[PDB]
Parts: C-alpha cells; structure tokens; sequence
C-alpha cells in the first residue's frame, strides 16, 4: 500500500 | 479451512490470460494442483484412481508427480500411488500435492479463458478523466460471484458508476489491497452470460488506466465435481486392495493470478 | 476486508523472533505500517493526530513517512497530513500506507516478544521420534486465539497428543499450508497466562524437528486501540482546519512472521 | 505442498 | 559493465522454454527490454528511431512503453521519445528501460526457440549409474558458447562424460542452478550435436528437470536482437535530420529453460 | 567463478545495517555461510576442522548446520563431518552449504559494522538541488576498493561532484543497477581511515534523496583467511584418519545487501 | 529498469 | 546451496 500517489 | 472427515482431494487451477485493450488474446497459462489431504491413519494406505475422462498421457499438459510419487503407475493406470510400496501417507492432514500440470495457448486461443475482456475509454464529460467500459463474457457453466476489477489509479474525485451501461446496477467500490489501484467489484457473473461495466474515473492520460487486472475465484465441494480443465477423482482405494473403496471428498477450484488487460 | 464507515486507520504490526532451544532469545524485529481508508470524500481533506505518548523522534524506531506525506508535520507534531496542502486524500477506500516504523532487538532481549517459547525433547518411549515439550508465555494484555505450531516433518504414524501435560487447550491437528510440515493449533493463550503443548511426533533425529514456527494474528476495533508498541490516534480532524474534528474508527493488529524456534 | 516427505 | 561513450543502447531477450523428455515442445516465451543510457548532457534531448523491420503494431508482442514514453509515438513512426517534450533523459548513466515486449508460444510451435532439446536416459552397462544423452540442435545465426546443462543430483562418484558420443564437455561450478553442471565449449550456428555422459542417480526420473544455461550478447550498431529488435538510427528530438553518434548492445539469455 | 583446486572452501559473510541521517545506528544483521566445492574424488572422504578461536556454542550466532552434517560433532569438536559416516561429500564441484549463522546488533550498537555512516543536506546554492556531504569510516583492517553509493533520485542536470570538500580518493558517476537511482562510485577506502564524499544533485525535496544505499564486497583468497566475525578454518582431514591433513585452500568475502541510511 | 521518472 | 543431499 506505498505504491499510491497523487 | 475445508474440513476433512478422513480423505479430503482438492483440485486447484490458477489461470493468468492477457489481453489487448481492444479485447486480442495475448497469451494465457493455466496451471494446475491435485493435493490430499489425510486425517485417519486407516486411510493412509490408499491409492487414487482419477477419472477415465482424463487423457495423462497429453503432453501439452506437462503432468507430473511428486518426487515421491510412482509416475509410471500414474501414466499406465491413472493411479496415485506411492513410489516406495512399503510407505503410506501423511495422515496429519497436511496439504499433500501429488500432481501438477501445466498448459499454455498462444496469441487469439480462447481455448483456456473462462472469461473474455475487452474495454472501451472515452473522454468524460465531467470528471478529469474518462467514461471507461469493460466488457466481459463468461463461457463457465456457473456464475462467478463477486468479480473485482482494479484500475491503477488513484482519483481525487469519486468513481461514477454508470449503471445504464452496466449489467449489475449493484457494482461498487471496494477496497481490495491484493491490487494496486482503485477496485470495483461487480456481484455476479451468469454462467454464459456476456455483460459490461460502465464507470468514469480520473486519470492523467489514457495510458495510466492499464493494465486492468481482475480478480475472480469459485470452488465446489462435491465427489463428482470436475475441475475447469476436466480433472476429477472417480474413486479412492486401498493399496493393496483395489477392490476396497474408502469414503472421501473433492473440492475443485479456480482462481485468477496474473489476468490482465494492457 | 473490514467494513469502513467513512475513515479507517489501521495500524499494522507483524512480529519476527528466534529462540534457541531452551528459550534462548537470539533476536526479534517489529515492523509496522499505519493505513488510512477512506470512502466518503467529505472525509478526504483530513489529517490524522497521532497520540501524545509516541515519541516520533525515536530514532529506533525508524519513522518513514510516505513520499506524499509532510515529514517536518510528523516530527513537530505528530500529525499526519499531505505535503501539498491543497491535495486531499484518495477517497475510494484505497489502503493508504502512510507511515511505517521497524524496530530490532538483539540476543536476550525479550522488549518486543509477546510470546516466549522455550522446548524440551526426548526419545520417545513409544514412537521412533520424540516425546516434545513446548512451554510458551503470554505477556500480553489480552488473550492469542487460535495459534498453531508447525513441526517441518510429515510422519508416517499420527502425531499423539499428550493432553496429560498439555494446558487444557482444545489441541489438535489442522491443515495450515502456510508453513511446512505437521500443525498443531491450540485454542487459546489467556492473557499473561503461561502454558505448555506436548506430543509425540516421528523424526529421524532430534535435529529435524526445528526450526518449530508459531503462527498468531489478533486485532482489535476501537478508537482508543493502541498496538503493541503504543501506536495511536488522538483525533482526526480537517485539515484546513484542526478545530473541526471528524468521525473515524481505529483497527490494531499484531501478526507473527518469522517466529521460530531454532 | 510439494516438500512433503515419505 | 559496459562502457557508454555517450548513447549506449541495450536490446535483451529472455527466453524460457520447456521440453517433455522426448523432445517435444511443451511452450515458450520471451521476454525483451529496450534500455537506454545515456552519460552526455548534450546527448539526453535525443530520441531513438526504431528499425523499419518491426512491426510495433504486432499485437502478440504487447510491445508496452515505459509511463515516460510517448506511446502514439511509438506506434506512429517507431519512434522512442518523451511523452513530456520540455523534459530530458536522466544522463548520469542510468539504465532506463523505455520499451518491453513479450510473447509466448504453445506446445510444438518453435518460432520462439533458439535450441531445441531431446534427452534419452537408461541403466549405465559399463559402470555404475545412468547414460544420458542430451541432443540439441541450435537455429541461431551465431554460435553459443559456454553452454551449460544442469542435472539435480548431488552423485557420490564422478561424472563420466562420454568422450565418443558428445569430446570438449566439463563439469563446472554453477551455483544458478541446483545440482550437477557440464559445460559444453561451443554450439555452431545452425548446428546439431549431443552430451552424452553418465552419472549416478537413485533412480531415473530423480535425473528431471535438466535445465540449460546459455547467453550470449554482440556489440554492433546494426545488431538485431533475436526477434529482430534493431534500432535504426539516434537522433536529436528537436531535429530528426541531426543524428546522434550511439552504439548498441544485444543480448538473450535463458531463463527457465528445461527437460521435465 | 573462482578456480577449485581440489578443496575450495569459501566463508561469505553479508551485512545489513540501517543508519539515521546524522549516522545514528538503527540496527544491523550479519549473515553468513560456510560453502565447501570439491572437485577431486580423493578428497571427498575429508572433514573440516574449524579454527580453535570460533566458539561453536555462542548462541547469537545461531550456528545451523546443514540436515546431512553432524550436528553434535560440530558443537563438541569444531568438525564439519556427514551424520552417517559412510557417505562422502559429492565431489563434481557443487557449492555445498554446510553452515550458517546469524547475528543480529539493535540501535546504537557498532559490533557488526565495518564502514559507519553519516549525511549532511542542506539546499544548495549555484545549482538547482541539495548539497549532500556522507561521511564514512572504515574499521576494517583492509582497503574496500569501488565503493559505490545510490541515491534514489533521477536528475535532470549531471550530478556534481564536489571534490574539494569530498576525499582525495576519488569519485564518479556509475553505471550501477542493482540499486534504483544515480550511483556514485569511490576508488578506495583506506584501512581504518575516515572520508568524506561531497556532492550536489538535484531532487524535489530533501526527504526524496533517501535511502542513500552503499554497496560494497571485498574478499582474499588465503589458507589463514578469517571472516569479518572471525569465522576460518584450521585443517581439513581425513574423515577416517583426522592425522592426515589434505590440501585446500579458502576464500572469505564479506558482501553489502541492505546497507543504507534513511 | 522500469522505475525511473522525469 | 542448502538442497543438497547424501
């Protein structure tokens, strides 16, 4: 769940 | 965890399948597992007779036992038996895999896919993004209950699940953390059924909606019951009496892993 | 997947440890993870306040925030918030992985176990194999269900049970693919409570009976749930105003991994 | 599995 | 590590590909990746023209770009550039993969297969232990060299290879895969040969899975990958007339690459 | 692929630590592995007797054996010997793994560290970045050759090396990819001796410069040779005849794997 | 490699 | 290197 981005 | 009452066979098939955007079979793999479970030691001197529908010597298959196993009892007679006669099962109900087998198809061979994939993207007219569709079409005999598609993505804003060109008005989102990105699951699946979803999510560019993965996994507990590519047990026996059946049960499985659209 | 009802916050923690034989301990290592889900998008502009009692600046610890989360917030504050301030959270209940910390402790050092294991072995005096022994102790707050030991072997006689010098425990062997060899699971660890699980399993020699691996998982939902190494959440609030508070629910986990007894 | 020993 | 006088480009295929023991083909598939490394700031505004050979348009290689690369590039004129035109490419020597493919193929089909394989195994009737032939045959233009077959026995008695049959074979220290290991010095284009040698084992099929070792890679400007990967020409991204000097790498290796 | 001789034993000992950015020690990890490769059947009856410094028994080391090795000789002689004594080492030059150990030291502690580290970040000035200074210390009692440090950014601008306020070893930029990132690549560290490596790069805020990874490996090849921990061999012998002694030789080599500051 | 940015 | 066996 560390991939997400924004 | 299934529960064993003495002899318990699980037949277990993962399927991987890709797709291009516009729904052309790239590739696909299935692979396969017959494991046994034993938990009473008076049945741990068995022998495993598979289905005479099954064809063992089909060599797109790559059929292979255990170390352990005796293979040329398994490709002259269909049995799971014991490469050292002397020995008997594990009967501390431990997951025993017996056989595995292995097949691959090739670009456009629809030949191993339950379920097709095709997409269409769009522009939206609200949202940042876009107006996507997936469109799905099931050749299983049963349904497939709670299918869940990821998109790699992770909006600001809300999805929007259009539900006049979707099949299940029902679809959600859902967290799912086996998949990266946002997850939407769709409640069934009729066997033989083709279907769509419909949503508009934001995205920068086309290109960062995909690979679209889905996730979809079914089982039947059931003596008769045949797995997907047709593996199935017609009895179990004892070694040294083949005359002498024992009680036992089957589930079959199958499961998606690596089952895309890029 | 647990249900969320707007904000969910869960803070993660799996647990490595080895002993040697007669409780020894070698080693431990504690590695955690906070996530935040959120699926209403009034909730998404949000920042989460960490409990007063965490030191941040444990360098211990480890502290690493994720790259789109404000660092020098963390540190000043114990606040948990994006670094671009105008930005708001995904809001399609993605897990979030928003701060991780590792913590390792070395030989003899029991500040991270919840569960020590220490065992004795015998010849058996009725199997060819092993009369064993394993003592654990609890020191936690709150009971361990269902926890199960693996021995890496798979004998040819059934695992006996030795109920006369085991806790009363419900004892007994399950299927539990996820380690090798046979699995014991006993029913509960109390709180603080110390106990003992004996058997007798084949084995060529004493040596192949370990590494033996315990298996745990509890969580806990509970605004107030701290884990167990203190981690917690004081409030939620918006982040463009610290004032205005908002609802959340709070799960803690601890999970075993590589918890062996060598 | 598929290390299980006889 | 190889040196980059500027541009340096890498073309690599991995292939993986499974036999029954007879020899017949039970699957394929290659894997490739296109890597740029460039270690000249006035050379990272470039842009790379693919060969006119490719077919970037050929479904079953799912020929994918890296996020940063302009795919409708890509697919328009072979061409590998930024999908950001006011950015550059890292320069500090970097590998960046830009491009990958991979495609697979089914049982018999040996489009994707550099050497084909058949084994024939029985008692040993001169000693102790397993006579086992291995026959191969090679479709690559180039030799390859170093070969090496890998049989997952741990055997008590030394490995005879059988001089006759094979000549040049050795057991060599391999510790990629698990077991025994005999290197073979060269495989000529086109050629076809056999190892043949003897080892002991338990018991016949303890002798499966034998698996392959092989890689080989050129230095050229005009090489072209096995499934034809070649690039054309380097040349700036804001003058496709000024062409910049690079060179290229090609390389295949195997992977999963067994008898079973 | 080193040449074997005959006998070629070979003691690799890999190291992982963590740093704090101001080079406080979070933790380290040092495992290691005793390989033997025997190419010459005349030495396959043979045993190896470690040096008489080695304490077998340390149980911060958790020494393990191999399944096949004799347990109980190890621990009461120092002798690496098969458990059934009829049997000899497979002889076709395969890497056999006869013993590993493992060794864990938690914040604060240098014992297992051979090269410590500190950073030092501060926006930079005539460039578009950071100025980074790491500094380093080796306690080792030779030379590290090709020292490599990764920093996980991607610049736009060539990295500038700023060799007046770095060491007068000398540094470049690499090609390395075995770590994500811009590599930089030092010539030497001197035994016992101190440095610094100085440095601008550009990155998008401070925080995106780590982890900085250090990758080195040194070895030597030399009867006498002792690991990092102090792990060598006194003889190899006859496993019959533990007065005739057989000719060997031995490298160690101590390797980086996750060695990094964060 | 596959997880470089601009 | 820990597969091996005799």
């Amino acid at each position: 769940d560390w991939n997400w981005e924004v | 965890v299934p529960e064993n009452n003495g002899i318990l066979i699980s037949i277990k098939e993962v399927i991987n399948a890709e797709f291009s955007r516009d729904g052309t079979i790239h590739s696909s793999e299935l692979k396969g597992v017959l494991e046994l479970r034993i938990n009473d030691h008076d049945l741990s001197h068995s022998n495993l007779k598979l289905a005479d529908s099954i064809d063992v010597r089909d060599k797109s298959f790559q059929f292979k036992t255990h170390p352990n196993i005796d293979k040329q009892s398994f490709l002259s007679t269909k049995l799971i038996s014991l490469r050292d006669k002397s020995k008997a099962f594990p009967a501390n109900d431990q997951s025993l895999g017996v056989l595995r087998w292995r097949k691959v198809a090739p670009a456009e061979d629809d030949s191993l896919i339950p379920l097709t994939l095709t997409t269409a993207v769009s522009p939206s007219e609200s949202q940042q993004g876009f107006d996507v569709i997936i469109e799905y079409e099931s050749v299983l005999e049963t349904e497939l209950a709670d299918v869940i598609f990821t998109i790699p993505v992770f909006p600001q804003e809300p999805v929007d699940i259009n539900t006049e060109s979707s099949t299940c008005s029902d679809a959600e989102v859902v967290n799912m953390d086996q998949e990266m990105g946002t997850s939407i699951k769709i409640s069934k699946i009729a066997a033989n059924d083709a279907g769509a979803l419909a949503f508009t999510i934001e995205a920068p560019y086309e290109d960062a909606l995909y690979p679209m993965t889905v996730s979809f996994q079914e089982s039947t507990r059931d003596k008769l019951a045949k797995s997907f590519t047709g593996m199935a047990i017609q009895s179990v026996v004892m070694a040294n009496d083949h005359d002498q059946e024992l009680p036992y049960d089957v589930i079959t499985s199958l499961k998606s892993d690596e089952y895309l659209v890029q």
